[PDB]
Formats: C-alpha cells, structure tokens, sequence
C-alpha cells in the first residue's frame, strides 16, 4: 500500500531515473527481465510501493516517462534496465523543446499534456491507496523546467491533497552550461513555490568536490554523479517500505520540516563516502558517520552552511545500530553547532532509523537539511536575472512564443520577496 | 588570568561561523579595554545547546556587568557552574556550587526569568 | 474472575506491547502459540479448546508495525480480528488522528472492545499504551478516552504515557502534540503514568554497564514496571493492591494524577554478587536521583503521596523498619499537610528473568509510584516550547487545514497555565 | 559488630593495600574469590550468598594502578563500584589534587562511602592509607579528612603516612607536598603514623640478609604492622586494645599525634635457629636504633608514651619482668612529667607467615608504637628544605596557576613554626 | 585514555619520526599492515595512547605529517611502515621553504596553516582525554623551525592547558651544515621559550662520538643516529603506557623538572650502549648502568657537563630490577658529583621505574638532564648571530619576505637575557 508514482521528465531526470531504477531493482533483487532473485522476503512485503505486479510473477516500475524529442527515450529503451518499463508509458512528442521554457509550457507542453495525464489517471487507479508523486527534473533545461512545472500545475489541480516531492538539479554558481538558465529557473521557481510541498534542490559544483576530495576520483562521469544522487533518492523513502525501529514516510518528512508554506527547499547529504583504498583507515561508527555529515564539504548543494542558519534538520539513518548512540550524537553535534542552529525552534533534530542497510555496507546516514544557507543561491539567480533583463537580451525567443514582459517582472519581485523571508523571518528572535 | 580559555570558547562553541561575524567582532574590542581583569565568565542559555547571551567580568565578591542579561550574579539564580574543556570543546560540569578561579560557563534559571 | 483489557495506540504502544505480551507468557508458562504445558484468567479469556488468547487491541493507522506482529514471534497468539490496521498514518499531525483518519476506523475499534468487554463480568480496568510524541499516540487516545468515558464512565483507566524527553528529541512538533492532547485527556483520565526516554539511558548505562542499548532493551524495563502494578491481580500476596485502589490512594485532586514510576534493583548479572540486597538497601535506591525515570531532580519538589509495590520474599517487619528510617531524614521532604503518604503492597512472587535479557535474577523488587511536586518543572518546560514556537506561528498550517481551529491554541495554554499553578498551589503549606 | 572501613588514596596507599588485603584473606581462610572452605565481620560485609567482600575504597586519579588491581590476583574479590578511577593524575602538584581534579570526583567517593557506613551500626574507625609524596597522596587525602570530619566528626580516624625519607628521595617537590598537607591534615587527623622508606632498607639488608629487596617486599613489613593494630578486633585476646583506645593513650596534646612503628622479630629463615626469642630478648630489640622504622636516633630525644602490642604465645609475667628491666636502664630516658608511659596489649594469635615471603614462622611479635620526642629533628629537616626552596621561589608557578595563593606559603611554615617549638616545649622538664 | 598527538614537520623531524614509528610498532607487535602480532597482552592495555583503532582490528598512528614540498613525503609513503599512516594526514604544500624562516612563517607557512589545524582539530576530538602534543623538528632548517613554531603559536592559542614537548635537533658547535642556521635558531628560540613546556635539545656532534667511541662503529648513517634518538623518545612516554612500580608521565616529568618558567631546555642520555662484540665484558647491573650515564661522553647534547651545574636530574629507568639498588646508586652519584649539583635545591634527583624493558635487553636507563651547561650552546649561537648581523649578511632574503630589522634586535637581547638567567640565577646561594 501507499503507492508512489514516479513521473520523469527532461533530458536530465530521464538519465537520473535510468540510474534510480538501477538502485531500486537491486535492493529488491530484480533482474533486467522483471522477475525476482532477491534473498530477503522482506523485500516483497512492500514491493507494491513502486512495482505493480503483472502476469507470471513479473514486476513493472510504476514510472511515467515524458519527453519532447525521441532522443533520450531511444537511449533508455535500448539501454540496460530498459525492457523493464511499460512500452505504453513512454510518452514523447516530435518537435523538441530545445532549451525554451516558453516552448515547454505553451507551445508544445500545452498540446501534449493529455497524452500524459491519461496515463497518470491509469496508474492512480492501479493504486490501492495513493500516497504521493515524485518528479525528477532540472531547473536548467527547457523540458524538465517547462513540462514538469506544467504537470505540477495540473496534478495539484487533480490530486490536491497528495504530497509532491520534486528533484530539481539547481545550476551551479561558477560554470554556466546554459545561456538562458537565469530564464529557465526564475520562471520555474514561480511555479514550484505555490504547488510543491518539498523540493530537494541539488547542485552540481558541490557534487564534483565530493567526487574529487572525498571519494578521491579522477574522471567523474554523470554515471557517477547521478549514482550518488539516486543513493539519496532511495534514502528518503526507504523508511516507508522497510521495518524500522522508528518509522518515517514522506508525510512525516513533510510535517516536521516545513514551518511556513513557502520555505520548503531542502539540501541533502549522504554518508559514508569512502575511497577505494582509504576505506580501511576510518572506524565505521555512529560518532564517525555523523561528524562527516555536519561539515560543509559533504553538502550536495553548493552553498556554505556556515552562511545562514539551519531551521529544521532531518537525519534519516539506515542500518542496524544502537539508539543511545544516535540520541547521544544527535546531541553532540548539536552542542558544537549550537551557534548555527536557530533560536525560536527548540529541539530541531528529526531522527528516523531503519533496520536494513544499503546492499553491501553496514550503516548509512541520509541527511535532509533545511537552512537559510540557500538565500544566496536565489540571490545569485535573481542578480543574473537583473542584468539580462536590463539589456533584455534573449527576449525575442519568449515574447514570440506567447509571453508577456510583465511576467518577467512578476517573478523577479516574487523571488526577491522570498529571499527576504529568509532574512525577515530568520533573525526574528523574541 | 584565564584569557585564552574564554577567547577560544567565543569562536568555537558559542559564537562560531559566518552568521555571527558581526556579533563576535563587536565583543572582542568591547573586552579589549577590559581583560586585565583577573577573571571573566560567560553565560550560556542551556546545557542542552551552548549558546551565547552574555559575557561577564569578575572584578575583585561582586560580578559586574558588561556586554544582554542581568547585572549581578548570585549563587541562587545560576543553575550550574561549568568549566570549558579544551580537548573536546565541551563543558566540564564542576561539582563546586560556589564560584572559583577556574569556572567560566554558567547557566541561569527560568525561575530567575 | 476480575478481567482487564489492554489497548495499544500508536507505535510506542505496540512495540511496548510486543515486550509486555512476551513477558506475561513467560510468567505463567503460556506458549507463544497460545498453548500451555487459574489466577491467570484475568488477561486471557481462553477457548473451550485448549488455547489462551490475550485481551488486547492493537490499533494503528499505518500497517508497518502491525505486519511485524502478524509475522513476528507472536503470530499464533493473537486473534486476528484484534489486530486493526489502517491506510495512512496521522504522521505527526494531531488533527490527522483525531479528525481526519482516526474517525474512519473509530467504529471498528469500539465495537471490537464491545465484544471483549462482554466476555466476562469482572471488567476491572483499562490499560492504554501510547506516547505523547507522534500523531496517533496522543491524537487517538484523546478520541478513545472521549468514547470510553461516555460508554463506561464509572471505570478505572490507566495511561502509560511515554514522556517527551527534555534532551532527546525524535520529533519537531513534539510540543505541538502534548499540549493538544492535555486539553482532552486531562478531564477524562484517572492515572496517567510518565516514563521518560532520557532517564532510562542513564539507568541502562550506569547501573548495568551496557553502553550500546536498543529499543528492545528500553522496552524490557517498562514491561517490568507494568508487570508489577498488575502483579496482585495474578498472584496471591500478603497485602494485595488493586487497580481500583490506585485511583484512591494516589490522586489527591481531580487534576493532579501524574505519577512517575521507579524500579529497583537494576543491576547486571556480574554485579548480582558483591551486595546483599536487603529491603533497607533497595528502598534507599528508590529515593535517589540516580534511579528516576523522569529527568527531574526529586529533591527539588516534595512527594505528595507515594506507593511501594514490593514482591518476592519480603519480610513485612523490615518494610516497617525501612520506612521509619526514611521520614526522619533531611533531604526527603514530603508536603506538610499529608500525615504520611505511603501505601505498601507485598506480593509473594519474585520477578521473573527474561531469556537473553539485561537484568539479573534477583529475589525481591519494588515498583515505586510517586505523585510528586517536582514534575512541575517538566510541565514548565513544555510551556516554554509553546511560548517560542507560537509567537512566530511555526508549523500551524499543517494543523489549520485538517479540521482544527487555530483559536484553540490560545485556549489550550490556559489549560496548562492553570495546571502549572496547581503544583505551586499544593506545594506550598497551608499555615494556621 | 565493630566495623572499620579503609580508604586507599594515592598509589602508595593502594600498593600497601594490595599487600594488606592479601594478608587478611590468609589470616582468616578467605579465598581470593571471596570464598572460604564470626570474628572476621570487621572488614568483610558479606553477601547472603557465600561470598565475603572487603570494606575498602580504592580511589585514584590515574587509571594505571587500578587496572593492575582490576587484572591482578584479587580481580574477583572487590565490588567494582569501590574501584574509583579518574582521568589524569594530580602528578606531584598539590593544587591539582585538592582544587582541580579532586573536586571532580569527591562526590563519587563520599557517596560511595555513604553507602558503606550504613551497612553496620558498629562503625569503629577509618584507615586512610596514603603517602606524602605524590599529588594524589597528600593532596586528595587532605580534602577527605576535611569532608569526613564534618559528616562524622565524632569518630576515630587513622592515617598511615609513608614518610619522606631524609636522605634518599624520589621526588623534587617532596618537601612541598608535606608542608602544605600539614596545614590541613593536622586539625582533622587523630593518629598519623610515619613509616620511612629508608629505614626499611636498613632492616631488609641487615636483619634479613636480603640484598635486593623490592616494593613487593617492603610492603610486606607494613602489612604486618597494620595487622598488629587490628589483631585485637579480629581475634580474641587476654588484654585487648581497641581503635578508640589508641587515640587516648597516645595523644598527650592536641597537636602532637605523630607516632612511629617498630616490629620484632624481623629475622630470616636461616637465623630462625641460633637463638631463643624470649619476650625479654625481643623487647630490648625494639629499643635499639637498629630497629627504628624512621631514620632518627631514638637516644637523642625522649619517649613520651610507648605502647607495646604483643601477640601469639606471650606469658604476662615476663612482660612485667621485661618492662621492669627497661625503666632501670640508663640510655632509655623518658620524660620527667610522665610517670610511666607504657600500654601493653597481650593478644593470642601469632603472626601468620606469607607464602613466598621474607619472614620465618615465629611464635610471637610486637608492634611498638612510640610517640617520641626525637621526630622533632625530622621536622627540623623539612623546614630547612622548605626555606632554601622558597627564597628563590622555586616551582611556585606550577602551584599559583592551579588555584593556590602564593601568600599561603608564608603561612604554612608558621604552622610548622609552632609545631617545631611544641616538641621543645614538652620535651623539656618542668621544674618546681 | 591520555592520548598523544604526534605532529611531525620539516625534513629532519619527518626522518626522525619515520624511525620512531618503527620503534613503537615493535614494542606493541604491529606489522607493516597495522594489525596485531604481539605476544603479551600488556601491549594492548594502553594501545590507545598513540593509536586510533580502526575497523578489522587495524591500528593507525595518531600522526600528522607536515611539509612544504613533497620530497620527503614521497619517500616515507613509499618507504617501509609507510602504508600505516592515514592518507588524510599528509598535508603538504608545493613551493618549498628552502632554508628561510621568513618564508615558512609569513610567506608560505602563513597561507596553508589552516589545512593543518583542521586535521589537528579532527584528532583532538578523536581523543578520549587529551594529554599532550609532541612535535618533532629541527632548529637548523627552514620548515621545522618556521612551520613548527607557527603551530605552537596556534596550538597554545587553542589548547592552552596541555603540555607541548618538542624535539629540536640543535646545530652542532664545530661543523655547520647550513649557512644561515644562526638565523633559523635565534628566530625560533624566541618562539619556544614562551610557548613550550619542555624541549629536548639534541646536538649532532655528540651523537657522532657515541657511534664512534662507545658503539664502536665506522660509518654512522642517519639511520643509526635517529635510531639512537628514537630510543629516547620512547624512553619518556614508556612509563605512561606501561605498569611500573613508581610511575611517571609527561606531566610528572615536567612539574618536578622545570623550576623557573623559562629554564626548560633538556639534554637526554641513554644507556646501556654496548658494541657488536664487546658486550660480553661488562656486567649488566644497576650500579653499572648508572656510572655510564653521569659521565660526559654519553650526553647527546655536545656541551661539557662539568662546566656549569645541574639544577635537576630525572633518571627514568626501565626493566625489572631492585628498588634498593636504585635508591643506593642515585645516592651514590650524588656523593661523588657533590660539587656538580646545585646548592639551593636539595634532593634534586627524580626517579621512576618501569617494568617492561626495551624488547631484547634486560634493563635500560633514559636520562633526562637539565643544567646550566647549555648556557654556552646559546652563547655560541648568539655570538655567531652578533658578527653576521654587524655586517648584516644574508639580510635581504628576510627583509624581502615580510620582516622588519627590529625583530633581529628583539630576539638578540632575548637570548642574551636567557644566558644571564643561567648566571644570575645559578650562583645565588643562601
Ligand atoms: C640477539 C640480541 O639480543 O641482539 C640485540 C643486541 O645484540 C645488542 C648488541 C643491541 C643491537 O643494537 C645495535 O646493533 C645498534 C646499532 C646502531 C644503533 C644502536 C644500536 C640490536 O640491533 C638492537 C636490538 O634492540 C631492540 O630490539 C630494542 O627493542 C630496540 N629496538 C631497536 O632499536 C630497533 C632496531 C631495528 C628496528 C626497529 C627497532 C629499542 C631500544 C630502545 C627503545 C626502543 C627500541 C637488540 C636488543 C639486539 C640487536 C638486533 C642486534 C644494542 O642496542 C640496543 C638499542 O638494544 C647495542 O647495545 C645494545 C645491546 C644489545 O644486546
Ligand atoms: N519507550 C519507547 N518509546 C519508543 C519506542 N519506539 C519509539 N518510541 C517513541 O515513540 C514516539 C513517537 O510516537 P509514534 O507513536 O511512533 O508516532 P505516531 O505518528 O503517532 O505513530 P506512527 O507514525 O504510526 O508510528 C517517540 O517519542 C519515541 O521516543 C520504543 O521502543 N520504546
Ligand atoms: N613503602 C612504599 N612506598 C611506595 C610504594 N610505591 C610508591 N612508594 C613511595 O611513594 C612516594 C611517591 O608518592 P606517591 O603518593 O606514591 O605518588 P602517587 O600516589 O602516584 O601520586 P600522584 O602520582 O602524584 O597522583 C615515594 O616516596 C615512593 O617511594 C610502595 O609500594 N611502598
Ligand atoms: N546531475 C546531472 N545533471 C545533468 C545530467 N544531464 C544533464 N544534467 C544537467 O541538466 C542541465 C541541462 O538540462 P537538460 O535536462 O539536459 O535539458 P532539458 O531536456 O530541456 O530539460 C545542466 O545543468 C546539466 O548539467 C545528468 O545526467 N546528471
Ligand atoms: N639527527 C638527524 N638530523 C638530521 C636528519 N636530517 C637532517 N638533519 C639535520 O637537520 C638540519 C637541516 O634541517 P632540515 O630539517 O633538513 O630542513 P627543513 O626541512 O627546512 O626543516 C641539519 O642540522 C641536519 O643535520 C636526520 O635524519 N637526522
Ligand atoms: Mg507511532
Ligand atoms: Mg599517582
């Protein structure tokens, strides 16, 4: 019960999702065909949270794949773990977005939305009890920022009391791999802050240093960056689909975490991150797993946690350990970081433990931050938006595709109000 | 004095990080005209989470006020009397209820607020 | 003869109940399959066929921990109509367990109690196991005390409330679920017990030399305390106590009914030697801050009333010897208006060790129950959290849009504002 | 019955007690595992089960020598809460054993003593074993006589101080840790024994023909002396002496309470023949300079009040014959104002030989505990070592920076300035 | 408990420590891997005085290795006992000091100093109860005198109530293997007399004579000079980690030893020193090991002990022996040297006895001297400083690297005050 429908989008999330179901099929012992080869019968006790079961004992991923070109969908269908999907679920147009939020929302998004929501309607009826929808996309591109934020402005219209976690791979501060990423982001945050309950904002530049400094690699391919992101994607919902000493779900990780109806931007984190040869120099203990987490150089979001203050902190653990060790170490890193935590929220450390580690380790922490450290991330986007609006460069690809110039002034005053709420309603300490 | 014990504790347990850089740099020079005073003590809101509220001096038996918080301290209003540990940057709870040469970290009482 | 049923609301009630209903099967030779190779007819209405089944209702909204009971060691023991699942949990949202979801299955629970409440004639009391943290343990007790004090009313009811710790916190709205339930559960309870998370870890580390305990091991030390309140209903004793007696001896006012338990001896197997365990010894172990199970200094406030549920080979003179030592001491100070507030129950059975457990095999034991003044600081704590997390209106929109008016929050503090003044009212001495 | 507890502060207090608690187990048949295959109820508060555990508190600040007790031969014997460790030693710094580290765990010791003094009603006395050298030895003890003479006050208290040797020394601030403790231990002790390191080597080499002794074999001679004071409590005798009787006969003035032991026969196994060991033979052996366990000449000063504690097969006539010889002798000169300052206790049990030990199995023994005048020169020594290490202010900054005023060091000599004059005040003869 | 962090620095201190961890692994039965192969369990009683215990029963040294160029770091990592360290600890720079105190303390040292103190902070939190820090370096070079004394000007700012012993291999009197070592030392003694509790000064020339005369060797390689130094470094802390009769530690060897807050410059000494074939001509006894010690030709500091006088003497013995023989011989050498000790300190010989000898011998003595006989060591350097400052040779390499000429006037009257305090407070007799 409590099913999750996994809607994918864009070039980015379809290559994230091609790696995410590689993670999930191995925890439950699922082959490329769709049969079962797992060892623990605890796997199939909650196989119906992600996997509809079909004839012959096969399983299909409850996944809806959305694109506008046939490019990446042809890659995944020929790639590994490609035959496991349903060939009905592959929905794609032919025009192609081509890095355009105006095209992905009005020109082509608003013409092929009904080939998607009918398949959503098919899978909501496959559910026993609808729990929530997860979307995997990016604010940088055109499809994942255009087609996703159209569907969130359609799903909450149709399923208004379900939780909607989205992954949005936030553009890095230094390098810009898109010339209009200050125009594909600000026109998406306007659409996300009104209709998403939680948004696991993940950067890129901070994810290379983890491949450089901590993992100690040389050539970080995207197959070893999304590999690290999909480790965190399963780390949220693993407490739902497994027995734990202290259980948590998507809803308990939503109620405890969102104080005001706008400030729901999370910055995750994962531990342990060993090396290939340096794995045998550290102790695999709960005081060691926690002190890895609360530094700056293992935050996947490229913003300094020492700038700005934490509000709510979740620490979803995994693996079997001792509850006193957890309760001690959730205090010990709250003693020394007590200058960083906020005043007017006492005891702001949510905890949750599972009883099954990831397949091969012994214990693992998944971190879910929520700070005012992401005030300069939006301050960065709202300042790049300011210069390119004054020259009004790149404007004729949007105005010619059915869009008004006041809408670009709507979102700029929108986000610069939201940056102030991380400053007005941060330091109010009565 | 014990000047290195308090100044180390200002930027590692109580006011540490980029957030309060306006705060602790304001209070270094506030006690620069002081600190020839033979002992200074700090205030902490709770032993649960050590946070800064007040820096105090002890001028030779009366506790003067310097930079928010009360002006004088008694044995009654203060709950615990601690000692700043250097090795693990935590609080060594002294058994002595009264004052001393060594103690720096104190925690007040909600009945006194 | 005299029968009492047990209700297990929320996860903290069920996993404690997984440790209780392991212990009662061992104290009587009851198999995990309901078999056995006449005083135990209080918790086990048996079949005419040879099988004893418990008097237990395991209500829950999420099916996670219930399926760990249906597939656990005690699969065969329970009647599967008792095990009531749900769809989606209240999930730390108080108005999702009192209004939205728990209203759907409130008829299935009450009707299943209705079938158990007319299996015998000595319907003695109610054992509710729950916490104050989450959305079910405090959001569904307050609905279930609303119903059972209208159906029955004139009974005796017991809540073993796991208390929210002053230091350890596994929740964020942990004060937004205790002040809300105390608006309801105050005026319809009889004796709500407080057990703290933090104070057991001090007892598990120091008094046992167990550095790495588990929630398996914390729940053993609460199953032993529960098995000493209802010890006299299952075993012959010198001076038996009843569940109808605890409402009278320990509740001096219609408001103050919050005792804190205390157990002794708690020593390991290797330290089961090296000391003699007299009842002058094991009584002074109870009256120290080293053996509290609420993180409060007992030498701050004053004990109003007490209780001592001894068991095992206890000599009743030495009790009278050990008590007379206590009242002439310096630190232990009772309230002036009470003459002497002890109430002693000697039972004839030593506590039984659990295999693979922590505690050693001792001969004598004590479950001290104490309605003291010094829990008022622990109630002054959960007003200060309401003082700060409500001037900024944190976490309110998860409550308002779930069938709850936010004018009630300015009302529910006045409930606790009067209750904090009552301990200050009783704790002072009426002169002249 | 009559019970006496023992505190072992410092390493030298512990290692002496490691040799003492080997001897009490042998003098009663007690196994090292607390077993045995009613007079021994003075050090062994036994369990109801068959096991005897000692009435001993081993305290230390450094965990080194405690781990040798926790892994030694007597591992299974002690109740492990008694073995109080610490973190870092005072380390020959007096203000690190009285202000800095000792204040941390002073409540861990006193509350543990608090759970021993309420085991019996015949609380007789205290046996604090400590040296003067180390930082724990005379630094943590002087806080403990401060505390126990306010808790108890009216009791009897006994120290056993390993005296700092006049010529041999194994420390540098060894004349600092004695003048500072004498400001504190003077007004709370009641009989502080001086045992010298140097004078035992003169006995082990000459009278035993053992050329290479060890601290294993210097502690055997102090373990026999402690088992000659408490032999009358542990056994039946003709003329018993008690631990309230020592403080009356041996303390002629509230300041002077510094006696010194003496023990005969200290002879080997080969010379256990070749003589006869009459009680008039070995009595004169006590009054020789060759058997003084403080390196001082007894024939310089005077004896104020001797005390002989015979044991084993002793005939009380020849004792009176042996005393009648002594007061007529020429060199032994008592003080004029004392008529006759003897005090004799005849006991029945002989000293039992330790296996692998130095001494032979003899029939009789004597522990002469003389309170003499001649220790005044030994107190004139540690005022000369104080002053040449104070005009240059040597080693003072390790004291001032640990919670100690350096105006106090001009005052603790003024303590010793009066106490040096008091031996000269009493040692002179009052004319007219 | 009572942990010790072993910071290494410079070219010299790294090559000393690479022999010192060869010593400690053999007393405690540690292989080149890091597992355990010792015989007696008394090795593992206080194994946590130098070792973080990692997973699988492996042990790693509590050792922080600091350099400014990877020359020696590439040697030790490829050398024997190289894999035992932690590859997080090897913090090093790239430019290289190259015989320049102004570079390793202002130019290059004062930029990559926070890359060291984070790992220092990480290992002080790994401690159970912090005891003290032992730094190993040399006054002659640039890094070990510039980067090291910067760290003591940071650690005492951070860990003020701990003890800080250093080893500083002093330049020999006659031969000089460095042109500007009268400038690398005088600018370092200023940074050691105010911030270190004890300092074990070692000359080189005295350590060649012992290899020549007493050991009777022909070719003394540095693998046999440091081998005699590493016999003494584990001669001090071996009473802290082994059960002895009269125990001492790093603190009792500091309180008894240092009378004034400035006179803490020690000169060690080890015995017995046999030959390869002449070992069968002397009785290995306590009166024989003592008379070897108190001569001149077995002091590792090249200064004549009969000139000047001792203030204090520590004689840490090892191995199992008789306490009368110790108490007799410490008396006996104070009889014949009764004009070489000082008047105003009576009973000026501290003594301690361990119960485990070095692995292979029967007994050994670690002598810890303290004298006024190191006044001519500083009289030598401060006179070499005097002429080379009058002509002000080699001055532009320091002025150009951020330094004023007043600092050579501060440190010159500094040391000439220190030599006077071995003369003002030497012959004061009352
Ligand atoms: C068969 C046998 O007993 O051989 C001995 C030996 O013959 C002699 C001659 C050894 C030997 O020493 C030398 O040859 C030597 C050469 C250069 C520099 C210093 C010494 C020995 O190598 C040294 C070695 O010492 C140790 O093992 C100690 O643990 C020592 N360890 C090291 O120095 C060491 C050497 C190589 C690799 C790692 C460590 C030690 C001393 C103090 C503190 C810690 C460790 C010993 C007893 C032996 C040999 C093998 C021949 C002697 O030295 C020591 C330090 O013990 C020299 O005079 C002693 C007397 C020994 O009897
Ligand atoms: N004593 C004890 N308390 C427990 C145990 N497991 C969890 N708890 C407590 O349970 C509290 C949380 O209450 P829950 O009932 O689980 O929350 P809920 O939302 O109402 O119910 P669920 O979400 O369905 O689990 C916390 O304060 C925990 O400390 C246990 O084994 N023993
Ligand atoms: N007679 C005797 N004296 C001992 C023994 N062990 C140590 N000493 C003496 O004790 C003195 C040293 O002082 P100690 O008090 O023991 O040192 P400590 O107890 O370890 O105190 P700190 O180390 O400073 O905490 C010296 O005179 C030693 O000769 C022993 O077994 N027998
Ligand atoms: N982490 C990650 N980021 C990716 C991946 N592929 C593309 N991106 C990022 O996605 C952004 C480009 O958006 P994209 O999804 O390709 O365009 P769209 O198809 O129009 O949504 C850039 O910031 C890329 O770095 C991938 O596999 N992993
Ligand atoms: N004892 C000893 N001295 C050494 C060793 N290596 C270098 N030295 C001495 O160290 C001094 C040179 O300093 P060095 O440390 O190499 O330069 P730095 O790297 O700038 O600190 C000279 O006096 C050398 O004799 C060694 O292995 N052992
Ligand atoms: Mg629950
Ligand atoms: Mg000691």
């Amino acid at each position: 019960m409590r099913e999750i429908v996994h809607i994918q989008a864009g070039q980015c999330g379809n290559q994230i999702g091609a790696k995410f179901w590689e993670v999930i099929s191995d925890e439950h012992g699922i082959d490329p065909t769709g049969t079962y080869h797992g060892d623990s019968d605890l796997q199939l006790d909650r196989i119906s949270v992600y996997y509809n079961e079909a004839t012959g004992g096969k399983y299909v991923p409850r996944a809806i794949l959305v694109d506008l070109e046939p490019g990446t969908m042809d890659s995944v269908r020929s790639g590994p773990f490609g035959q496991i999907f349903r060939p009905d679920n592959f929905v794609f147009g032919q025009s192609g977005a081509g890095n355009n939020w105006a095209k992905g929302h009005y020109t082509e998004g608003a013409e092929l939305v009904d080939s998607v929501l009918d398949v959503v309607r098919k899978e909501a009826e496959s559910c026993d009890c609808l729990q929530g929808f997860q979307l995997t996309h990016s604010l940088g591109g055109g499809t994942g920022s255009g087609m996703g934020t159209l569907l969130i402005s359609k799903i909450r219209e149709e399923y208004p009391d379900r939780i909607m976690n989205t992954f949005s791979v936030v553009p890095s501060p230094k390098v810009s791999d898109t010339v209009v990423e200050p125009y594909n982001a600000t026109l998406s945050v306007h659409q996300l802050v009104e209709n998403t309950d939680e948004t696991y904002c993940i950067d890129n530049e901070a994810l290379y240093d983890i491949c450089f400094r901590t993992l100690k690699l040389t050539t970080p391919t995207y197959g070893d960056l999304n590999h690290l992101v999909s480790a965190t994607m399963s780390g949220v919902t693993t407490c739902l689909r497994f027995p734990g000493q202290l259980n948590a779900d998507l809803r308990k990780l939503a109620v405890n975490m969102v104080p005001f109806p706008r400030l729901h931007f999370f910055m995750p984190g994962f531990a342990p991150l060993t090396s290939r040869g340096s794995q045998q120099y550290r102790a695999l203990t709960v005081p060691e797993l926690t002190q890895q987490v609360f530094d700056a150089k293992n935050m996947m979001a490229a913003c300094d946690p020492r700038h700005g203050r934490y509000l709510t902190v979740a620490a979803v653990f995994r693996g079997r350990m001792s509850m006193k060790e957890v309760d001690e170490q959730m205090l010990n890193v709250q003693n020394k970081n007590s200058s960083y935590f906020v005043e007017w929220i006492p005891n702001n450390v949510k905890t949750a433990v599972c009883d099954i580690p990831p397949r091969g380790l012994k214990m693992a922490v998944t971190f879910i931050g929520n700070s005012t450290a992401i005030q300069e991330l939006f301050k960065r986007i709202s300042e790049q938006f300011t210069a390119m609006f004054r020259r009004k460069a790149f404007l004729h690809w949007y105005t010619g595709e059915g869009m008004d110039e006041m809408e670009f002034t709507e979102a700029e005053s929108n986000m610069n109000d939201l940056v102030s709420e991380y400053q007005q309603y941060q330091d109010a300490t009565a | 004095t014990n000047k290195l014990l308090i100044k180390n504790a200002l930027i590692h347990l109580t006011l540490a990080g980029e957030v309060n850089k306006k705060e602790r740099e304001d209070v270094f020079e506030a006690m620069k005209e002081y600190e020839d005073t033979n002992q200074m003590i700090i205030l902490v809101r709770e032993v649960n989470v050590p946070a800064f509220r007040a820096l105090y001096v002890v001028v030779t038996i009366l506790v003067k006020k310097i930079i928010k918080g009360p002006k004088f301290l008694t044995e009654d209003v203060v709950d615990v009397f601690c000692r700043y540990d250097s090795g693990g940057k935590k609080l060594s709870k002294l058994s002595s209820r009264t004052f001393g040469v060594t103690t720096d970290v104190v925690v007040l009482k909600s009945a006194a607020i | 003869m005299r029968e009492c049923i047990s209700i297990h609301v929320g996860q903290a009630g069920v996993q404690i109940g997984n440790a209780c209903w392991e212990l009662y099967c061992l104290e009587h030779g009851i198999q995990p399959d309901g078999q056995m190779p006449d005083s135990f007819n209080t918790f086990f209405s048996e079949t005419g066929a040879g099988k004893h089944v418990p008097r237990a209702v395991f209500v829950d909204l999420e099916p996670t921990v219930i399926d760990e009971v249906r597939t656990g060691t005690y699969r065969q023991l329970f009647h599967p109509e008792q095990l009531i699942t749900g769809k989606e949990d209240a999930a730390n949202n108080y108005a999702r367990g009192h209004y939205t979801i728990g209203k759907e299955i409130i008829d299935l629970v009450l009707d299943r109690i209705r079938k158990l409440a007319d299996q015998c004639t000595g319907l003695q009391g109610f054992l509710v196991f729950h916490s104050f943290g989450g959305g079910t343990g405090s959001g569904f007790t307050s609905l279930l005390m609303e119903r059972l004090s209208v159906d029955y009313g004139k009974k005796s009811k017991l809540e073993f409330s796991i208390y929210p710790a002053p230091q350890v916190s596994t929740a964020v709205v942990e004060p937004y679920n205790s002040i809300l339930t105390t608006h309801t559960t105050l005026e319809h309870s009889d004796c709500a017990f407080m057990v703290d998370n933090e104070a057991i870890y001090d007892i598990c580390r120091r008094n046992l030399d167990i550095e790495r305990p588990t929630y398996t091991n914390l729940n053993r030390l609460i199953s032993q305390i529960v098995s000493s309140i209802t010890a006299s209903l299952r075993f012959d004793g010198a001076l038996n106590v009843d569940l109808t007696e605890f409402q009278t001896n320990l509740v001096p006012y219609p408001r103050i009914h919050f005792p804190l338990a205390t157990y002794a001896p708690v020593i390991s197997a290797e330290k089961a030697y090296h000391e003699q365990l007299s009842v002058a010894e094991i009584t002074n172990a109870c009256f120290e801050p080293a053996n509290q199970m609420v993180k409060c200094d007992p030498r701050h406030g004053k004990y109003m009333a007490c209780c001592l549920l001894y068991r095992g080979d206890v000599v009743p003179k030495d009790v009278n010897a050990a008590i007379a030592t206590i009242k002439t001491k310096r630190s232990i100070q009772f309230v002036d208006w009470c003459p002497t507030g002890f109430k002693v129950g000697i039972n004839y059975q030593p506590p039984t060790v659990v295999p693979g457990g922590d505690l050693a095999k001792v001969q004598r034991a004590v479950c001290m129950l104490s309605n003291t003044t010094a829990i008022a600081e622990a109630w002054a704590r959960l007003d200060h959290k309401f003082d700060l997390m409500y001037a900024k209106r944190a976490f309110v929109h998860w409550y308002v849009g779930e069938g709850m008016e936010e004018g009630e929050f300015s009302e529910a503090r006045e409930d606790m504002a009067a209750l904090e003044k009552d301990y200050e009212e009783v704790g002072v001495d009426s002169v002249e």
